[PDB]
RNA sequence: GAGUGAGAAUGCAGGCAUGAGUAGCGAUUAGGCAAGUGAGAACCUUGCCCGCCGAAAGACCAAGGGUUCCUGGGCCAGGCCAGUCCGCCCAGGGUGAGUCGGGACCUAAGGCGAGGCCGACAGGCGUAGUCGAUGGACAACGGGUUGAUAUUCCCGUACCCGUGUAUGUGCGUCCAUGAUGAAUCUCGUUGGUAGUAGUCAAGCGAUGGGGUGACGCAGGAAGGUAGCCGUACCGGUCAGUGGUAAUACCGGGGUAAGCCUGUAGGGAGUCAGAUAGGUAAAUCCGUCUGGCAUAUAUCCUGAGAGGUGAUGCAUAGCCGAGUGAGGCGAAUUCGGUGAUCCUAUGCUGCCGAGAAAAGCCUCUAGCGAGGACAUACACGGCCCGUACCCCAAACCAACACAGGUGGUCAGGUAGAGAAUACUAAGGCGUACGAGUGAACUAUGGUUAAGGAACUCGGCAAAAUGCCCCCGUAACUUCGGGAGAAGGGGGACCCACAUGGCGUGUAAGCCUUUACGGCCCAAGCGUGAGUGGGUGGCACAAACCAGUGAGAAGCGACUGUUUACUAAAAACACAGGUCCGUGCGAAGUCGCAAGACGAUGUAUACGGACUGACGCCUGCCCGGUAGCGAAAUUCCUUGUCGGGUAAGUUCCGACCUGCACGAAUGGCGUAACGACUUCUCAACUGUCUCAACCAUAGACUCGGCGAAAUUGCACUACGAGUAAAGAUGCUCGUUACGCGCGGCAGGACGAAAAGACCCCGGGACCUUCACUACAACUUGGUAUUGGUGC
RNA sequence: UCUACCCAUGGCCAGGGUGAAGCGCGGGUAAGACCGCGUGGAGGCCCGAACCCACUUAGGUUGAAGACUGAGGGGAUGAG
RNA sequence: CUGCUGUGAAUCUGCCGGGACCACCCGGUAAGCCUGAAUACUUCCCAGUGACCGAUAGCGGAUUAGUACCGUGAGGGAAU
């Protein structure tokens, strides 16, 4: 849910926070926690390769089970649902009956004590993870793999999900959270259900302080920058650049995807751009 | 005021930024050491 | 044969002048006297007195410095003066660690990285590793001592690994000593070999694994302790004053780690069976399955109190051995107050969700007929730093420089306080002085009568200022505005008051007999109220300490910004929209590998632009077609008023005609603002209009002692003339020579080879200027087989 | 070693104030939004030191200082 | 003559050069080839020379000289 702050301060006026109502613990699993230090958006060269990144609250990585293949036929119980700093959705600490503990992206509607199944024989219920070959068509899945055994990569953000439109041969058509139609091998695994925490997109962060906590540094506009700094830089007043939009490196707006990619043949219908 | 001068001494940092090991690390620094040795510097480096 | 001739190059070097015996002699504390030393003393020593700091200007750590430390000498350099002195000069001495801070122990960011991958070469990355504290682990505290070191040395008492001895053999051996199924008949059983043979049984025992071991921010409350204030008691003073002989006053009224105990607080179910999930194995962890109680039970952790340590140590004081080194040495009780410290990595809340090594179990394995375990003896178990300075004269600042420099401790009285004032300890008077009522400058102070009339502008100053009672508007996003505004009181003494409150002596409560609870005389602290009275001009009497109100614009807001003239309306921002990106994504850094993005995945990332929040559709949004209302102020809108006596900013109606500018970029918008502008109340030396006082300069004397500038010089004025603005030229006028203190009209004064303007060149920026290059398609190379065609 | 930004690991922020949800209710109420009294202690919250800054003014301007001082001023639990 | 890219020759009736080609011709026998001494320079050492300098010259350096000093550093760099 969402808890809206009262306007006791100018920085809290329209602000809201996650109503952490699905969270069952305030701490992670110490065995599954890993160190995670900030980068500032800087690569191995020390250069800022991604701007507007830095500061931000310290985070600890929770090892997520995106490649859910080892526990094939071994059931788990939803031990807890926990906050994860490193993703918009909540994580679900599972207790595999064999005695192993792992984190997964907490799907929508998952509660503590629920039983989760993995493998072809798993029931089609939220949290269960079985290959697309065994997931029936016209169902809402998430945490879908791109290649068999490669680990979940698609629709793992809070509230997102993929529609398994159909299966033909050794491929399955998926409608992505972006509306794109893409084929992926049926041997790719996917967890059933949506991703939980769907309301998090409605969080109003209220003040610059919240985004500085989240690690987002302020964004300066090119039309404000000088001509040397940005192509939009200059003009007596906040211009629009004197021309159509371009990036700080001069790249104009337009499809930036590289052609001749091997996935061009897998992608059926790309996303609908403002229709 | 803000009367901080440019030079803030630090022996460890001096050694780690201009020291003999750092100079010998790169060919350019080795070149600097050799050039100082040819010039006759008593202090080839920090 | 020339390195052959200088006066110019804002030339170069060295030595000097001119200003000049001139400025200055470096804060906002302050010195004085007596004596000493000495050739010489404002400055050094000693004794007083005075003054300054006292959340430091006291005492330490760290960095940095590097001997500056101590002793003895020196005084021609330095010290802004002098100097006998010194951080200066010279010699000698001085730095003592199992425990402190580091290494020998860990790792974070990051560095380097065997191989390796990538790259024409150079090299770029990077795995394994290995470094890398600012963090983790890790054993010591009091007292004394030196001229200089001290958790280091010494004293006392503590805590971390080994060798020779003794206590037990806690179990097993060459035997015996327990557990296990050891076996026959589309299977069967016990009917043998065969409960023998093997395994575990010992005593111990990872580098290897496997698992616990491990962190945020805020907020109290409680219990303590340090500290502080008293007090029993103890030891002393009479400080030439009116009183004051113990009733008064002054000093003490101390003592650590360790060890013992285990209190307040905090956290905890426990015992079996199974299990490969933790790569193998585990008895460990995890999961599941059960049994029992969830209790004033038990177990961990744990401030503190108490005991010991402590018959020691230390201490007020005592006498005299002034080499002043010595000895002797009392009391030490209770209370109040009380931490920013401890319990506490606790507890509670919250979202922004908070870094491995040792430690402890487990096992595979291992030594081993014993070897090993614990206990008690006597004996042993590294390197580096350690002086000294460390808000400073020893560091960064060229200087003994008004600047900067992280952390720790944080007495008293007022006080909310770490503000502020004054003070304790402690440390200083800090390095030019003495004088002198000049102007003038600066910093303070006061000011009649006015009270913003000053001025671009209330700049500056002045003013409000605190606590408690009341009481608080428009508007609002319902949070605010707000401490709105406005009003009253505040001191001291007495009584209520042997009060109320907080603490807590005993007796009893139950009793588990406790480090127990409740109450509680007394004692000690202590708020506020009421009623009287007292004094003054004044009771937040000092210091400290909001001015407030109304408006207009801009920007929602807190925040950021041109280090060094711009802090803003600019940037940012939360919200919004658009575009890109289906994932070693896009986008960036790279030749590439690779990296960030992100250990993220369209509720996510990047980019662009807006910049909270609210509003912005008219016949058909089937037609002229984007609407014609309104909030829309260029408005020059005049007209009128409001506001001033004259009133800018601005506020209103009437205004303005296809208008005009915003179907999303224009209008509003509470709050906020060192933003811009204005009007008020108050206030004032801003002003009418200035006067006086003090201090630092200025001035005088003594010492030291520059500077920019300088073609010259016994350098007037007038009217002229001149490169058109003359001390230097003309004709006259004036003027004895030389200073000193002032003023700033000229010397087209100094300063900077004008930034303006032009010309020549440059640089950087823009682009549909030219030409190139980085960044994508075509042909064939890599690469290529048939058939259905 | 200045400075801009970022990363790791530490530290600091005197004092005072205001008072953001769940308990019990008078309630509102069929029931709810929600008013009030207590508790709680949030906030790029308020006043205000240290600390950081640098708005105004005066002085400095061959300075004490190649950017400072005095007096005021801003932030002062945070984007510190 | 030669780099890269593609395509790609026989054996002397061959192939290459003579700044196309019949060739009159001439010269030579690449790619698989490989391999020698006899000319430039002076850190350093020895002996010398100068119509070279002679302490602001001559080396930056006759002297503590790449020292003092300056700079974080590369580096700059004296005077005597």
């Amino acid at each position: 849910g969402i808890r809206k702050y009262k306007p006791t301060t100018p920085g809290r006026r329209g602000a809201s926070v996650s109503d952490f109502a699905e969270i069952t613990r305030s701490t992670p699993e110490k065995s599954l926690v890993r160190p995670l230090h900030g980068k500032g958006g800087r690569n191995a060269h020390g250069r800022i390769t991604t701007r507007h990144k830095g500061g931000g609250h310290k985070r600890a990585y929770r090892v997520i089970d995106f490649r859910r293949h080892d526990k094939d036929g071994v059931n788990a119980k939803v031990a807890h649902i926990e906050y994860d700093p490193n993703r918009t959705a909540n994580i679900a600490l599972l207790h595999y009956l064999d005695g192993e503990k792992r984190y997964i992206i907490a799907p929508q509607g998952l509660k503590q004590g629920d039983v989760i199944e993995s493998g072809a024989n798993a029931d089609i219920k939220p949290g269960n993870n079985l290959p697309l070959r065994n997931i029936p068509a016209g169902t809402v899945i998430h945490a879908v793999e791109l290649r068999p055994g490669g680990g979940a990569k698609l629709a793992r953000s809070a509230g997102v999900s993929i529609q398994l439109l159909g299966k033909e041969g050794t491929y399955a058509a998926l409608r992505m959270p972006s509306g794109e139609i893409r084929r992926v091998d049926v041997r790719c695994r996917a967890t059933v259900g949506e991703v939980g925490n769907a309301e998090q997109s409605n969080i109003n962060w209220g003040k610059a302080g919240r985004m500085r906590w989240k690690g987002k540094r302020p964004t300066v506009r090119g039309v404000v920058m000088n001509p040397v700094d940005h192509p939009h830089g200059g003009g007596e007043g906040k211009t629009s650049g004197g021309r159509h939009p371009v990036s700080p490196w001069g790249k104009p707006e337009g499809r930036t995807r590289k052609p001749n990619k091997p996935s061009d043949k897998l992608i059926v219908r790309r996303r609908r751009t403002g229709k | 005021a803000k009367g901080k001068r440019t030079f803030q001494p630090n022996n460890r940092r001096r050694a780690r930024v201009h020291g003999f090991r750092l100079r010998m690390r790169t060919r350019a620094g080795r070149a600097i050491v050799a050039n100082r040795r040819s010039k006759g510097r008593r202090a080839l480096t920090a």
